[PDB]
């Protein structure tokens, strides 16, 4: 996998390719990795695809039994820590989870790290997965907080295109994510085998290559 | 988790036209001691079913036990015991496969395989086939242990297919099965040549053939080998 | 040491199409380099217009398609005879294999049925419950063997229209039933050939509005 | 792999399968398992499929040689004998199965070979993965004073029996006849119970289906005059 | 850890009438990483076509290794190296390394110059010879080839036929394999001249 | 494998049982165990068949080679050299041997060779996994100085018993018969020797 | 350990030496390993001197609880009893057990129970690590309905050859007596039995 | 490196005041298995030294060659060989302690724990150990594998310093011997009532006592012990 996820002045991106691997063979690349909480939460998953699977589901659950009992949205801060007590349970037994729980509350834009060795961290931009560390270089080279939207998607999708291009493990298609204050906008699927030539054109980027 | 120590070897059966066959030898072993030369594998339920065991001796013993208490307890307040309501080999093996699958997943498993043989109601054949994981199929012919390996392909040429089960008669299932023995017992380093045989018949009912033997062996021409190459005296 | 799994082979494939769903699987059961019978259904009507197969582990597989028949039965008597949806099926399966995330059901798994707006659905699970929706997929021994073949001739990878060179991609033009059931024998021929563990016969189980039906074609022996 | 070896009356025949496996997947369909040492000295090999080959090669190479200096028909205790110290010599880690088998100057024989480097005697022998299929079906056909056309029939049989109910073997039958006074007969695909039925489909593709981004003439030809 | 996989990599040979073709992916690699889109894995001695998956150090060697031998045999010869002598260069090359061999894949394609005869033949790692009719593959997506090639092979298919064939065998079967990729070559060999297309795949 | 080897009156007989194992499975049933290295000097073999047949070959060898320069060969001296190869080859070898054979001025001898490679000169000689079941009953039915006849159904009724309890023994039973008169090979088939 | 019980026609005898080992140290050289459950009905221990007599003193618990509720149990009922515990337990047990008592109604009966915990209804039975050594002799010199004195000394015989060849095996030949008549003890010293 | 296979128990000696007594017993076992009940573990090298070992027989048999090989080349160019040149019982021990410390240091061991006793030519007492790992030692008595645990107390009793030597018999030391192999025989799972006893003393030579039996053992009081601790009968 490769999954991605910043803060900015508009909200947060959140960025995931579709690959899923057992071994060395390819078994799908139509898979989600991002999970639809609530209209305004979203989480990303990395790892054991059934272990992310079952555990967001079961937070998206008591996040809303959260919101019947309370009449309030839960936050992205109390989302991820709810999180990270369930899977502290099973430390040590085997899970495989990097997610990211991205949203907008009373406290504007939030995004946490949280996964199944017991980190939990507050951050303005993430990477989790195989591809990480291709998709950091291009993040940190190209991220501002006066982002624009337009600017803000492209960067994403460009992070993750160049993870899927070098990690054996990360392609298929690119799926992208806007998170506002109004909830989150699905910004469509990318083939990433179509993506790639034509980023190759438009920024001329990939010279190594021939097409 | 345990180890087998007295331990039965093969269990062969096959369907026929008008039922179905199952035998097993009459040795309980010791590793490589022929330890128990007087052992029944084969334990009738009822007049319909025959089920062979091989593997683990003790736990063959405990399942006898299993399937003794099970005729017990279907009798009572069962007008129909000894009629529609009396024991299937369908309802003796699903129970069986049930407590297989239930003791290899408590990681405690009774280290058998078990072929239950028998004729339904209807008069359909029964045979299946269950081990010490819980795994479980059928086939025309089913054998366990060597017998998978020597014994069925001996089987499957007198029935390779559904559809050969009717052209096959009693004589020649049985002539087959008692063939296929015979070949265990030159192969097999723990077999016997003392066994049981069990035919179970939609007509004729349970046949039940104790201290048989395999004859009609070939050895004489073992004289003429002589060294492993180049020796000839 | 006690070893509670096993691999007992076999494999099997699930097409999507417009107004139907085909599963197929092959009846061969295996251990090791014996063959335990050469016909032992794989693929199963569970009601409600829903197919399924889980295999790997024979012994696991039984049990789960067993559990699932009964979720099924239940879920009848608990919610007034409704009928159970497909992804409302997928969606309990996932909990049923969670159930032993740590002591794991060995099988590959494929259900396969109508959507609620009666267009044809494939679900595929890992061991541990992990699902996806798609329009064709193999699971199983030779699933290697086959699914690159399926990308081919199913969502026509790889080709282009011909004079473009590469500009214009083939497009997306629905299967049918018939056109279907060429890949699904052809698909298990090839893969009989060059697997060992496939073989013997090959069941499908076609899915309509109409209900379930069967077809059976033999398999080489060896 | 499936191999056996049959005496009879006046000689020797010997058979095989046709598969060669890598793991559970079929890399040859079509497998020659029945190697020749000499003209009338054939063996039959299970195990490592190279070294089989690499010992039965260099084994009759050496016995060409041997019949060259000693201006005498090979016998098959030399093939024997020199293939069996080979594999002693490696202890096992050359994993040739062989049945050796030929017609000499002093009659015919029949030998089984291990890995190891032990040797067998014998009527009727079976290696291989599906040995105890075809060692089924010899224990309860075989017979003394067999005729060569029974062999052939028992031989073959035993070869199915591996075919039909081991993984390990499959596809065609192959067969090697040795008789005395008599050429050896090598029947390459005897039996023929596993062609693959037609397709329901071509998929010929229309040309121009696959994108290209570059075409060159490759030169393979030596460099020119003038 | 395994040598055989570490650099990944596919080849594929097929024959059709009075033609051969062979076809390679250009990937190379460290595991996940992807090191190079232009490592071509076939080369030629002659008119005989030697294409080899596996460890890309033990490929680039016997390559070198059989440039050595056949620049020797024609010498001496005084002709270039045919298909099935060459085939038996290379068992024999690979099985001197016996307990210490090369970890590859190799398989040759080319066509008989005297009797025109279309040859292929494939090898494990210790030299066996594996002499097809129809189709040779080799690599870490051998089990998604041997799919491809057993459904969509059809014998006698002319040239420009057969270059559709193993492209889309090639292509599909690289897509579904994660070390396998990153560019794509095809030789169409005929018994007078030889044809080389690179093909256009997706870059992940 | 049972094998055994037993002195009488007119000289030494050797027997042996037919089976050869690979697990539980009988890789040959006919199995001959009893092997000459020379003229009357023979060898029961236990253990690996292939380093039994390896140093068997060697020793005949050997023995040829001696009776070319020295003439016939004592049964000591051929015990000396199976000896030799079991001792300084012990770390790779796995071989049971009893060595047999008749000279006319020290008659009937025999010598066992355990795995080790020590050598031990015996009245009579037992060996092979199924000799384990038969050490009472050898050691109560032995005497020396027997006949051809008693001696022969001495081995028949021990061989018998061993074949009975151990899985790795059965087939035949075959023997060896080495006297001033010469050689004789003798067969007795489970029909004749299970019913004893 | 070896042990042996036997059948004979006024009643049942069981047998068995007195050597406890500690790898190859002798802890105890006068060992009783024939231990009463019942006023006539006896066993035979082999295995963990520890896990023998802790079972052997759990069945003689059941069998008196029995007796006082429903009378004298028969020799089924104890071997049953024993089985119980040995299959039960038999991941944490290693005891080899031969049960062996007499009725008036059934006479004499002996069961054995090895490792596993299966039984066995046998005429006579061994058992033991030196029980190995006599399989073949016991089998051969068996015969039903024997005179006590016949059976003495078979079971001398048969016990002392055990203990000739087995390292683990030695001592006195211990022997208890299970007829009608009553129960009678046995002793035999080496100087007695060496010389057989 | 290997393991020892066909194995002799203990060997048990000792000093008294005109020479040294070194006994062992005829056995040849085989793991738990008796198996040679004629094996002799005292081996004589001319009329002045006993070699006595124990631990794997073969390695003894390839030992007792090299010392009968020893006598004949110590004999090769030597007129005083039966006299002032003779092999003396320090000669011997070194030559064995030589090659027992190069056979361990090429990890390659002869498998034996050795004693050599015997009377020098000056009529001193030599008594020295040695086995597989070279390691030596000197004393009044020594005793190999259980005799160390077991016969050394008792024949410390006897010769509990170098003092006590001038004050030991003959008839003394072999009662002491005796009555250790009688206790070995009690309590040694792996010894036999047959052994041989050598006595070499200054002035009436070498004594070498083959086919000896422990005797006058204690065995009555078994018949009074019953039961393992509350059984009565
Ligand atoms: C990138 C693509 C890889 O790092 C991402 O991290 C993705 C995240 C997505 C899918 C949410 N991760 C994977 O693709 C993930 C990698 C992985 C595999 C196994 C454990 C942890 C991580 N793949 C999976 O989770 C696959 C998804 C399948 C192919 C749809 N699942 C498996 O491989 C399953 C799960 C196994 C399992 C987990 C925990 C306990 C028990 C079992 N395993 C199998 O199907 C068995 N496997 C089949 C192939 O042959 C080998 C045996
Ligand atoms: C029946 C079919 C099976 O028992 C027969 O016994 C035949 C015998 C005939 C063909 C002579 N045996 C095989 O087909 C044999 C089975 C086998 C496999 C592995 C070990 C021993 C026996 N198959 C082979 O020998 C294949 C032949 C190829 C397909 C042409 N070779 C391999 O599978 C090699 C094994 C090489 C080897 C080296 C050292 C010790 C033992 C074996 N394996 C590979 O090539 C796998 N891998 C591919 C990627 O590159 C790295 C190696
Ligand atoms: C009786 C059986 C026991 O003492 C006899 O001694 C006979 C003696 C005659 C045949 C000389 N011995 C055997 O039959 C002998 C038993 C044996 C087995 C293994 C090691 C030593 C002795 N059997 C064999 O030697 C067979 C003969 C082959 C089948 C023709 N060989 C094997 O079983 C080989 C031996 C490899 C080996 C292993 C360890 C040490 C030395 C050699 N083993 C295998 O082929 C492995 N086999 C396949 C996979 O399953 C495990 C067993
Ligand atoms: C013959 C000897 C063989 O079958 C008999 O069966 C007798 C039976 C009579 C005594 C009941 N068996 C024994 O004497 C028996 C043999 C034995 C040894 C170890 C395990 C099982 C059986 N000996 C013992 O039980 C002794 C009795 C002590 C000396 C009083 N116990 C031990 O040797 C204990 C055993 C502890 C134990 C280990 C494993 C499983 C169960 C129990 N061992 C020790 O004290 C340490 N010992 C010495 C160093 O080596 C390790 C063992
Ligand atoms: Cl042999
Ligand atoms: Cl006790
Ligand atoms: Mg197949
Ligand atoms: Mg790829
Ligand atoms: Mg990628
Ligand atoms: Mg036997
Ligand atoms: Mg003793």
């Amino acid at each position: 996998t490769t999954t991605l996820a910043f803060k900015f002045r508009h909200g947060v991106i959140v960025a995931a390719d579709s690959r899923a691997t057992a071994g060395a063979y390819i078994a799908s690349q139509t898979v989600k990795k991002v999970i639809e909480i609530n209209p305004y939460l979203l989480g990303t998953m990395a790892g054991g695809a059934a272990d992310c699977s079952f555990w967001e589901r079961l937070l998206a659950r008591q996040c809303r039994i959260y919101e019947l009992r309370n009449k309030e949205r839960i936050s992205v801060a109390a989302a991820s820590k709810l999180l990270a007590n369930m899977v502290y349970q099973y430390k040590g037994m085997g899970l495989s989870m990097g997610t990211m729980i991205c949203g907008w509350d009373k406290r504007g834009p939030g995004l946490y790290y949280v996964d199944s060795e017991g980190n939990r961290i507050s951050g303005a931009t993430f990477s989790v997965g195989s591809g990480s560390v291709y998709a950091y270089g291009v993040l940190d080279s190209n991220y501002k907080w006066d982002l624009s939207v337009e600017d803000a998607l492209y960067l994403g999708k460009r992070s993750i295109l160049a993870a899927a291009h070098r990690d054996a493990y990360s392609g298929g298609s690119v799926n992208l994510y806007h998170v506002t204050e109004d909830g989150w906008i699905y910004h469509g699927n990318h083939d990433v085998g179509e993506l790639f030539w034509k980023v190759k054109e438009e920024e001329g980027s990939f010279n190594n290559v021939i097409g | 988790t345990q180890q087998p120590i007295v331990t039965g070897t093969s269990v062969i059966s096959m369907k026929y036209d008008n039922g179905v066959i199952i035998a097993a030898d009459n040795l309980g072993s010791y590793g490589s001691l022929l330890r128990f030369n007087g052992v029944e594998r084969l334990i009738p339920v009822g007049d319909n079913t025959v089920v062979g065991i091989s593997g683990d001796i003790s736990d063959m013993q405990h399942i006898e036990r299993l399937l003794k208490d099970l005729v017990t307890e279907n009798a009572y307040d069962n007008p129909l015991a000894d009629a529609e309501e009396a024991l299937e080999p369908s309802y003796i093996f699903e129970y069986l496969a049930t407590v297989m699958y239930q003791r290899r997943s408590k990681m405690n498993p009774l280290w058998n395989a078990i072929i239950v043989a028998g004729v339904q109601s209807n008069g359909d054949q029964f045979l299946r086939y269950v081990n010490l994981l819980g795994v479980t199929y059928s086939s025309p012919t089913l054998a366990t242990g060597f017998g998978a390996h020597m014994a069925n392909p001996l089987l499957r040429k007198v029935v390779d297919r559904e559809s050969d089960i009717p052209k096959t008669t009693v004589q020649v299932a049985e002539e087959a099965i008692v063939n296929a023995m015979r070949v265990l017992y030159y192969r097999d380093a723990r077999s016997s040549r003392n066994f049981s045989l069990a035919i179970i018949d939609k007509n004729t009912g349970l046949t039940f053939k104790k201290n048989l033997q395999v004859e009609n062996m070939k050895w004489d021409f073992a004289k003429d080998i002589k060294g492993y190459g180049t020796q000839k005296i | 040491q006690f070893n509670p799994y096993g691999d007992n082979g076999g494999t099997i494939l699930g097409i999507a199409g417009e107004d139907f769903a085909v599963l197929a699987g092959d009846t061969r059961n295996i251990t090791d380099y014996s063959i335990n019978s050469r016909y032992e259904p794989k693929v199963f009507d569970c009601g409600d217009n829903i197919v399924m197969s889980a295999n790997g582990f024979a012994a696991d597989g039984d049990a789960l398609v067993k559990r699932f028949k009964n979720s099924v039965k239940w879920y009848h008597f608990d919610h007034n005879d409704k009928k159970l949806s497909i992804n409302s099926a997928a969606r309990n399966i996932q909990h049923l294999l969670y159930s032993r995330r740590f002591f794991p059901y060995y099988v590959y798994n494929i259900i396969a049925g109508l959507d609620e707006d009666g267009k044809g659905a494939v679900y595929s699970f890992d061991p541990v419950g992990s699902y996806q929706r798609e329009q064709c997929r193999a699971g199983g021994a030779a699933a290697s063997l086959i699914m690159p073949f399926l990308d081919n001739q199913v969502n026509f990878k790889n080709q282009y229209e011909p004079g473009t060179n590469g500009k214009v991609k083939k497009p997306l033009k629905y299967l049918s039933v018939e056109e279907v059931i060429k890949l699904v024998r052809d698909s298990f021929t090839s893969a009989t050939e060059r697997h060992i563990q496939v073989g013997d016969g090959l069941e499908i189980l076609i899915v309509t509005k109409d209900g379930v039906r069967k077809e059976f074609y033999e398999l080489k022996r060896d | 792999t499936t191999i056996v070896g049959v005496k009879f009356n006046n000689g020797v025949v010997i058979a095989a399968d046709t598969r060669s496996t890598q793991g559970p997947i079929v890399a040859d369909k079509n497998c020659a398992k029945l190697h020749r040492i000499s003209p009338k000295i054939w063996c039959a090999g299970a195990g490592t499929a190279a070294d089989t080959e690499a010992v039965t090669q260099l084994i009759g190479s050496n016995i060409e040689l041997h019949s060259l200096y000693t201006s005498r028909e090979p016998r098959v205790v030399s093939a024997l004998q020199m293939l069996k110290q080979h594999l002693f010599k490696y202890q096992g880690h050359i994993g040739a199965y062989l049945i050796v088998a030929g017609v000499d100057p002093t009659g015919s024989h029949l030998f089984s070979i291990h890995a190891h480097g032990s040797t067998d005697v014998g009527y009727y022998l079976s290696l291989g993965s599906g040995s105890l299929a075809a060692m089924a079906v010899l224990e309860s056909h075989w017979k003394q004073d067999l005729t060569k056309e029974e062999a052939i029939k028992l031989a073959s049989d035993a070869i199915q029996a591996g075919i039909w109910n081991d993984l390990g073997s499959g596809s065609n039958v192959d067969v090697c006849v040795m008789e005395i006074g008599k050429d050896a007969e090598y029947l390459r695909n005897y039996l023929t119970p596993n062609v693959r039925e037609e397709k329901q489909k071509s998929y010929k593709f229309p040309r121009g289906t696959t994108a290209v981004l570059k075409e060159s003439i490759v030169n393979i030809c030596d460099i020119q005059e003038e | 850890s395994d040598p055989s996989s570490i650099n990944g990599g596919i080849v594929v040979a097929m024959t059709g009438k009075d033609c051969v073709a062979i076809a390679c992916d250009l990937r190379l690699g460290s595991q996940s990483l992807g090191v190079s889109n232009k490592f071509e894995k076939i080369f030629h001695y002659g008119h005989v076509f030697l294409g080899i998956t596996g460890l890309a150090t033990d490929v680039t060697t016997l390559n070198e290794m059989f440039r050595y031998k056949t620049n020797l045999y024609k010498l001496k010869e005084e002709r270039a190296i045919e298909p099935e002598t060459f085939t038996q260069l290379v068992s024999s090359s690979l099985y001197e390394r016996r307990f210490g061999p090369y970890f590859v894949g190799p398989v040759v394609a080319g066509i008989n110059s005297k009797s025109g005869k279309p040859f292929i033949a494939g090898f494990d790692l210790i030299g066996c010879i594996d002499e097809a009719k129809d189709f040779i593959v080799s690599g870490t997506a051998s089990d998604q080839l041997f799919g491809m090639c057993e459904s969509l092979y059809e014998p006698n298919l002319e040239p420009e036929d057969l270059f559709e064939t193993i492209s889309q065998a090639l292509l599909n079967a690289a897509d579904r394999d994660a070390l396998s990729g990153w560019g794509a070559v095809v030789y169409i060999i005929k018994k007078d001249e030889v044809v080389k297309r690179y093909l256009k795949m997706r870059q992940d | 494998t049972s094998i055994m080897a037993v002195t009488f009156k007119d000289g030494v007989i050797l027997g042996a049982d037919s089976r050869t194992t690979t697990g539980a499975y009988i890789a040959n049933r006919v199995t001959d165990k009893l092997t000459r290295v020379h003229d009357k000097i023979w060898c029961c073999r236990s253990g690996s068949a292939a380093d039994t047949q390896a140093i068997a070959d060697i020793v005949q060898y050997h023995l040829e080679l001696y009776t070319s320069q020295y003439g016939t060969p004592s049964t000591e001296t051929a015990a000396s050299v199976f000896k030799e190869l079991c001792y300084e080859n012990k770390d790779n070898l796995t071989a049971g041997i009893i060595v047999a054979g008749y000279d006319d001025k020290n008659k009937g001898e025999v010598y066992t060779i355990p795995l080790g490679g020590s050598v031990h000169k015996l009245p009579y000689a037992i060996a092979g996994s199924g000799s384990t079941f038969i050490y009472g009953y050898c050691d109560k039915n032995f005497r020396e100085n027997m006949s051809k006849e008693e001696t022969v159904d001495f081995i028949k009724h021990s061989l018998s018993q061993a074949i009975k309890w151990d899985g790795s023994s059965g087939g035949v039973i075959r023997m060896v018969v080495l006297t001033a008169a010469g050689v004789e090979r003798l067969i007795f088939y489970p029909d004749e020797y299970e019913q004893l």
